């Protein structure tokens, strides 16, 4: 639900790490132009008597700036609709301040600059736009669906019957692949459900229909 | 004789001792049975030169290596710790902001370690100490039914002017958790009973005596893994010390010889300095405090190339 989400870290490098102490102790040196008030009306003034209208290169730019986001990487979904209505806002500020009360062309790069940057941030490398909208990513989507198939077809050579929990983890954590997580494997089960291929009788044995 | 006592005092008040009457219709209603009062006449408290006398101590006596071990003459070992207790007790002074000057460690220690010992003895020397549990600060309204007062304190406003050792640091709720958070990054307690948002001066040092979970402590595990304390609360602590006991064949021969002798003669077995007043650490903060002793420019050097080293060793550790 966030337009922008900074990922605000302090990683340890010294080049960095010697500036920002220099700083620092400037601060314990300091105490023993900005407008450093006039701002907080300043930004009432523009609230009230600005109000940004955006035009038709704004709108050309702006459509052009979504569809790009989107083909980079199009099977992925990178950038929503929620993020172009957002853009549409950072777009609207940006003309709000400067008293303007017109969204130029500018103003859009700046808020794509501005968005895309936030994405490369706050997703993961290969920036996916669906991890924040959802825990299951597709590196962790594949792993369900993959346990779900092999849980099917490894109580189906069973029968050729059924278990509980304990033997279907002693088949498929030892042998069958690496020492993948316990609750993955009922959670696929879940979804065998769902799609009806196997039963599950209580706490103990689970069978397919 | 008014303003004369206070509800920390432990005073021989001298007064004529009188019937107050039930004047009135409860008077006939209750009877013969008067009310008592005491008309108080008389109260008396029972609780440069100190300036030479320490000055003279500190030619003589070295104040490091003696102070340390006057805290807990009873305690035997974890000097260091009794060191780090000194500079809690007198504490750095950088009131300007833009910090604080109030200095708070936790001894997160192992069970069967004289931590409570420690502590209740940096709160019989500190003036204006208070020593508390976490189970049973925070503040209550309106105990009194009938006189209805308003914003009684706690156990950490108590302590405004000096140190708080919150004993069983671990077990302690979350209400607690955040007042205690409150407290030490921003040296003032607030209560929202009914939208008054008033607040009380807490700007207590924090002394905190934690154990670990599940019993002793494990080294093997992760130290903010043994003990129930988010690294948020940790972190913010000025200095830690990880304090526990272990099996030997020597300290704990002279710790029972030290034990014993104290049994015995109820008295510490005297064998090296042990200061025993807490005016000369009065003495100390009262006349720095006014000195501030300005930092020096290589000295912000030299730590400045400190922190460099630091991190950039936290780092290769990791
Ligand atoms: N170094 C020490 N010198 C003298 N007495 C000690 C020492 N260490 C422990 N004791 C004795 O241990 C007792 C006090 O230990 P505690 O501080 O209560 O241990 P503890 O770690 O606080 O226990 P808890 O409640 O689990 S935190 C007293 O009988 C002390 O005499
Ligand atoms: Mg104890």
């Amino acid at each position: 639900r966030f337009d922008l989400v900074y990922l605000v870290l302090d990683k340890v490098d010294e080049k960095n790490d010697r500036e920002l102490a220099k700083h620092l102790t400037n601060l314990y040196l300091e105490d023993k132009v900005l407008p450093v008030e006039f701002l907080t009306m300043y930004i009432s003034y523009a609230k009230e008597h600005i109000h940004p209208i955006i035009t038709e290169a704004a709108k050309t730019e702006l459509v052009r700036a979504y569809v790009g986001m989107r083909k980079m990487g199009d099977k992925r979904i990178t950038a929503t609709t929620r993020q172009l209505e957002s853009m549409i806002r950072l777009a609207e500020a940006h003309a709000k301040m400067k008293l303007k009360n017109v969204v130029e062309l500018e103003d859009v790069q700046e808020a794509v600059r501005l968005i895309r940057s936030a994405i490369k941030d706050y997703a993961t490398d290969p920036k996916t736009g669906k991890i924040d909208m959802n825990l299951v990513q597709t590196g962790k989507s594949v792993i369900q669906r993959k346990l779900q198939e092999d849980l099917s077809r490894e109580i189906m050579n069973v029968l050729k019957d059924s278990m509980s929990f304990n033997e279907l983890i002693k088949q498929i954590n030892e042998h069958s692949q690496d020492r993948v997580e316990s609750s993955d494997i009922q959670e696929a089960l879940s979804r065998l459900q769902q799609e009806d291929k196997v039963i599950v009788l209580g706490e103990g044995v689970r069978r397919s229909v | 004789l008014v303003r004369s006592l206070s509800p920390g005092d432990i005073v021989d008040v001298t007064g004529i001792f009188l019937p107050a009457p039930y004047t009135g219709f409860k008077a006939l209603k209750a009877g013969l049975l008067t009310e008592t009062y005491l008309e108080a006449q008389f109260v008396r408290q029972h609780k440069s030169d100190v300036e030479e006398r320490v000055m003279e101590l500190i030619t003589s006596g070295d104040v490091y290596n003696r102070l340390a071990k006057s805290i807990a003459p009873e305690i035997y070992g974890n000097l260091d710790v009794k060191k780090a207790l000194l500079l809690l007790l007198v504490g750095g002074v950088d009131k300007r902001v833009g910090i604080r000057g109030d200095i708070n460690v936790c001894l997160m220690g192992d069970p069967g370690v004289a931590k409570s010992q420690l502590l209740k003895a940096i709160c019989k020397i500190s003036p204006r100490g208070v020593y508390t549990t976490g189970k049973g600060t925070a503040a209550v309204m309106k105990d009194p039914v009938t006189d209805e007062m308003i914003l009684e304190g706690g156990a950490l406003v108590l302590a405004d002017n000096g140190i708080c050792c919150i004993d069983e640091f671990d077990k302690m709720d979350e209400s607690d958790r955040t007042a205690i958070h409150e407290v030490m990054e921003q040296q003032t307690i607030s209560i929202s009973k009914a939208g008054i948002n008033t607040t009380l001066n807490a700007r207590t040092s924090i002394l905190a005596a934690a154990n670990p979970l599940y019993g002793r402590y494990n080294p093997r595990l992760s130290p903010l893994d043994n003990i129930n304390l988010p690294a948020a609360l940790l972190s913010r602590f000025d200095i830690l010390f990880l304090m526990l006991d272990i099996p030997s064949r020597d300290d704990d021969e002279k710790l029972a010889e030290h034990v014993t002798y104290v049994h015995m003669h109820n008295k510490q077995p005297d064998l090296d300095f042990t200061p025993v007043e807490p005016s000369k650490m009065r003495e100390y903060i009262a006349y720095a405090k006014t000195k501030r002793p300005v930092m020096s420019e290589a000295v912000n050097d030299y730590v400045v190339q400190a922190y460099i080293r630091l991190r950039q060793d936290s780092k290769r550790e990791m």
